[PDB]
């Protein structure tokens, strides 16, 4: 047994105070991330703030796509493969840009006789999608702290 | 002009189509959403490329 | 060495530096000769016998050869004029410099700044040198680099040596601007609805709208169907609208000869925006003429395959603290079972969030809806919701403990209850008050380990995870279900706090959950690999008073949910995922898939995929038919590959193969073949496929269809092998799982 | 002969 707690954050100490820049800023996905960001302990700053001096998490599309997964015998469609896809950028000032990306895979049965509760469930699982998606963004910070090192 | 610089005027299809230059508004993208087919008792649309100048 | 290459070695390239007179000759109204070059601006001119005329004009004869960053010109005789920037030059060839475009003509102009070139009894055409596939020879050809178009009087399409078509006028869009034209069109043979074609024609209305109308031709039916499409782009954001109008069927009196018309139609509109970051618009409406509508247009057998179309309206208005929304849902069944269903009308949705208030989180959420049905036997309510929230979140490095309290209030008002009492034992009420709190409690752990002794570098973590969710019982039987549906549980599904999707059903929780996460770290931060495990223990049966699943056994507590998640990435080109969800009340494992990917770039990959979904897990959660039927009780089982390969780097196969192991017979089967060259490309594809099932024979039937495409290249900047295009072009598509 | 592309606003 040669584990030990975790004596590092999750959020990089050169990104603990960041900037926060979407074009989206009231949207579902900027609000997830804006939450994951206050769990971490991040110090989020307006875009017009007078600081030229700390990274900026620029949020780019989010693009949902639903399609068939899989059928019964007689062709109907039976489940719904659903992918969601967020691309992002980070703004290291004066050093460059590190673009991140986070993909999310979600499943869904359909049933015509309940269409409306349905619609109820497929818009549950899109919104905990949003949550996932801002997970695995701040998953790939510590990835660009060690990439900005190197160069 | 009420809204400060960058301020999305316009967002289409998860990317922002107009921006705020200073006091106007400015196209800032484009949109390419097509008509795919019949999702089985529906119609759906597919992106064909749409980015942020 | 690949196509964008090969077809741009052909292609001249202009040397001299982007930005005068002066003239180089052996022996110089003064007459030149030997060899000359005149250069003024970013042009030049090349002869061996120029002279000039002054007043500034020159006149070269003999092995003309004019230069430019556009065009290059060769001919025999030439005059220019160096102060209008003209230049004619008698027969010969020209071609374009930094793209494709080459050909020949009797009498070459350039005109104004450098911009048109006027042509007498010319040719265009697109091919490398040396080639000749196809040519558009007309009477007079203009070629202008702003708008990027070469209009054509007289014209007359050749294929080869022959001249396949004619037309008093023609445009060829020579770049990438938009313009409106003929686009691609398809040729198609099915064995259900025979030959087929179809004719787009695109309109470039203005740069924010454009249409395009395809007439599709349909044999079987003996009309054609107009399928059109506006698309438009507005400051309340961007959306299309599709109708198709079929005037008369053929096929259609036959199945319904007793209706007066046989016109089938479809309206299809799509929107979605924010207009100054606040307002938030989306529409999504799908309307048809009848209920065979999805049957007759999808090449389907019978009225088997069930569906719906929907019907969505929402207006809203976001704020960092605060969003209000009102939406419409509506729905069209297309089933020949019972057909009724719900829609909301109106629904709205208030939310309210203030952070900060001591170490406490506050959010609160509201909603009242309406619920009519299309019958009017049926019962139609009247529901209000709140929903107050708190928080208190802890948190270090090494670990985090969030404690919540929720209550829920609800209200009903049910009328049209008359018809469903009369005929069932648990009768409904007018009013119902439902008030229950809700207390849950999550905590989270990670450690680390440098695992040394297999890599140089890496790092594991390991994540277990605990939660705690209590609500109390309330008998809900005399409420009627109107939007409420059983949840599935994947990994991250097991910490949810609900059961079943909606406000009508909400189960009674006393349980505790608990998973762990394992992920592996490279030397660069990067990780690579992660597994998780999971269950549920219940306390206490989870009740929601009406209680009508139907389970394999009587289990009623004890761990009976467990789920799993595996994503291993072993290189920049490999990638591997999994699932399983495993249910003691099924005694089996309700659904599983699995996933492993190679894929080198857009045109080399393989992917090895499996879904599953039990028996018992189809007669649980879908209706009582699909119990039953044979197409419906035998779950899912089946495996699938697909694969691409380029050989000649203009060549593409595609395949795919989707077999259903239960019954050993396939489900789908794919086969696209694409040449790709500098000037043309063909297209070829096959697809069998399930369309329907056959009661009187207890058999699926199945659906063969081939098709044709064809295309012009090197008008614009595209040489893409259509490889993408290919994989998704069968019903069950090609995802990207890596 | 035509050429579809992404719609913009106006300059
Ligand atoms: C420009 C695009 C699409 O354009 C088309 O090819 C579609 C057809 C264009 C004409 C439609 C007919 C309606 C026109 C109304 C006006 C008519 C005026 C008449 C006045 C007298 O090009 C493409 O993308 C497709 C490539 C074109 C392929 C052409 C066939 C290639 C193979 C030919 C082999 C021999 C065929 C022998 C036929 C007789
Ligand atoms: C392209 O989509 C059509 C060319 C320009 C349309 C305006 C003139 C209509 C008649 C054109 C003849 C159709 C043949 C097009 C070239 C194959």
């Amino acid at each position: 047994c040669g584990w030990h707690l975790r004596d590092t954050t999750q959020v990089p100490s050169t990104m603990k105070v960041m900037i926060l820049d979407s074009g989206d800023p009231n949207g579902p996905l900027s609000r997830a991330v804006r939450n994951q960001l206050r769990l971490n302990g991040v110090e989020l700053l307006d875009k017009e703030t007078t600081r030229k001096d700390v990274p900026s998490l620029r949020l780019g599309k989010v693009s949902i796509a639903k399609d068939t997964a899989s059928v019964f015998r007689n062709g109907q469609t039976a489940e719904y493969q659903m992918i969601m896809t967020v691309n992002a950028t980070v703004l290291i000032p004066g050093r460059d840009i590190y673009p991140i990306s986070a993909k999310v895979f979600r499943s869904f049965f359909d049933n015509p006789q309940m269409a409306l509760a349905k619609d109820n469930e497929q818009d549950m699982i899109v919104k905990e999608m949003y949550d996932r998606a801002a997970e695995q963004l701040i998953r790939k910070l510590p990835s660009i702290r060690a990439a900005d090192i190197r160069s | 002009g009420p809204r400060p610089d960058g301020w999305c005027a316009t967002q289409a299809s998860g990317v922002c189509v107009a921006k705020w230059k200073n006091g106007v508004v400015v196209p800032a993208g484009e949109v390419d959403v097509r008509y795919d087919g019949i999702k089985g008792s529906s119609g759906s649309v597919r992106d064909y490329g749409s980015k942020e100048w | 060495a690949d196509l964008a290459s090969q077809c741009m070695l052909g292609v001249p390239s202009y040397d001299r530096p982007l930005v005068p007179v002066t003239i180089n000759a052996d022996h110089a109204d003064a007459v030149f000769t030997g060899s000359v070059d005149i250069m003024q601006g970013n042009s030049r001119l090349q002869a061996d016998e120029v002279q000039l005329h002054q007043k500034r004009t020159v006149d070269a004869l003999g092995n003309v050869h004019y230069d430019d960053n556009q065009v290059i010109l060769k001919g025999p005789k030439g005059w220019a004029n160096l102060n209008t920037k003209d230049t004619n030059v008698w027969e010969g060839d020209y071609q374009m410099v930094g793209r494709q475009g080459r050909g020949k003509a009797d009498l070459m102009k350039q005109r104004g700044e450098n911009r048109y070139t006027i042509l007498d009894n010319g040719s265009f055409t697109s091919c490398l040198p040396g080639s000749d596939t196809w040519s558009v020879v007309g009477s007079e050809i203009i070629h202008d680099r702003e708008e990027q178009v070469a209009e054509i009087w007289n014209a007359r399409f050749k294929v080869g040596p022959v001249p396949i078509f004619y037309s008093p006028y023609l445009q060829l869009p020579v770049g990438d601007k938009r313009r409106s034209g003929f686009l691609i069109p398809n040729a198609k043979y099915t064995t259900t609805n025979y030959f087929e074609f179809y004719l787009p024609y695109y309109w470039n209305i203005a740069p924010n709208m454009d249409a395009t109308i395809t007439p599709h031709y349909m044999h079987r039916r003996g009309n054609i169907m107009w399928e059109n499409e506006f698309r438009y782009l507005s400051q309340a954001g961007a959306g299309l609208m599709e109708l198709d109008y079929l005037p008369s069927d053929k096929v259609y009196e036959d199945e319904h000869p007793n209706d007066d018309s046989s016109r089938r139609w479809l309206f299809y509109w799509n929107h979605s925006g924010v207009m100054d970051q606040v307002w938030r618009f989306n529409v999504d409406y799908t309307k048809v003429s009848d209920p065979s509508y999805f049957n007759d247009f999808d090449n389907k057998y019978g009225s088997s395959t069930d569906g719906y179309a929907t019907q969505k309206f929402s207006v809203g208005y976001a704020v960092q603290n605060f969003n209000a929304t009102v939406s419409t849902k509506q729905f069209q069944v297309f089933s020949e079972q019972n057909t009724s269903s719900y829609s909301a009308e109106p629904q709205l949705d208030v939310n309210y969030y203030q952070n900060d208030v001591g170490p406490f989180d506050t959010r609160i959420y509201g909603q009242a809806v309406h619920f009519v049905n299309t019958r009017d036997d049926m019962p139609e309510a009247t529901r209000v919701h709140l929903e107050p929230t708190i928080n208190l979140p802890l948190s270090n490095n090494w670990g985090s403990i969030n404690t919540e309290a929720k209550f829920l209030a609800t209200h009903y008002q049910q009328t049209n209850l008359d018809w469903y009492n009369s005929r069932n034992t648990t009768k409904l009420d007018e009013s119902v008050n439902r008030v229950m709190p809700q207390f849950k409690v999550d905590g989270k752990m990670v450690f680390e380990r440098d695992m040394e002794m297999l890599a140089p570098g890496y790092t594991q973590t390991l994540e277990p995870r605990a939660q705690y969710l209590y609500v109390p019982y309330r008998d809900q039987s005399d409420i009627y279900n109107y939007d409420s549906s059983l949840l599935q549980s994947d990994y991250s599904g097991l910490f949810r706090d609900r059961t079943y999707g909606g406000l009508d059903r909400i189960a009674s929780a006393n349980q505790v959950t608990t998973g762990v996460t394992s992920r592996i770290y490279d030397d660069a931060a990067v990780e690579r690999f992660n597994i998780s495990v999971g269950q549920i223990y219940y306390f206490t049966e989870s009740r929601t008073g009406d209680d009508n699943i139907t389970w394999e056994n009587d289990d009623k507590t004890g761990s009976l949910v467990w789920a799993g998640d595996t994503y291993w990435r072993i290189s920049e080109r490999w990638g591997l995922r999994g699932g399983i969800q495993y249910d003691t009340r099924l005694d089996n494992v309700a659904t599983s898939n699995s996933s492993i990917e190679y894929r080198r770039d857009e045109d080399r990959l393989v992917q090895l995929n499996y879904h599953y979904a039990s028996p018992e897990y189809i007669q649980a959660t879908l209706p009582k038919y699909y119990s039953t039927a044979e197409q419906y009780k035998n779950g899912i089982s089946q495996v699938g590959a697909v694969a691409s390969r380029p050989i000649a780097d203009r060549w593409s196969i595609v395949g795919a193969y989707y077999y259903d192991t239960n019954a050993n017979k396939q489900a789908d089967s794919m086969l696209g073949v694409q040449y790709s060259s500098c000037c043309y490309a063909i297209r070829v594809g096959y697809e069998r496929k399930l369309n329907g099932w056959d009661n009187d024979k207890q058999h699926a039937v199945y659906d063969n269809a081939i098709g044709f495409n064809i295309e012009l290249r090197g008008l614009s900047s595209n040489y893409g092998l259509g490889t993408q295009e290919m994989l998704r072009s069968n019903i069950l598509p090609y995802q990207n799982t890596l | 002969c035509g050429l579809k592309g992404p719609l913009y606003f106006p300059p």
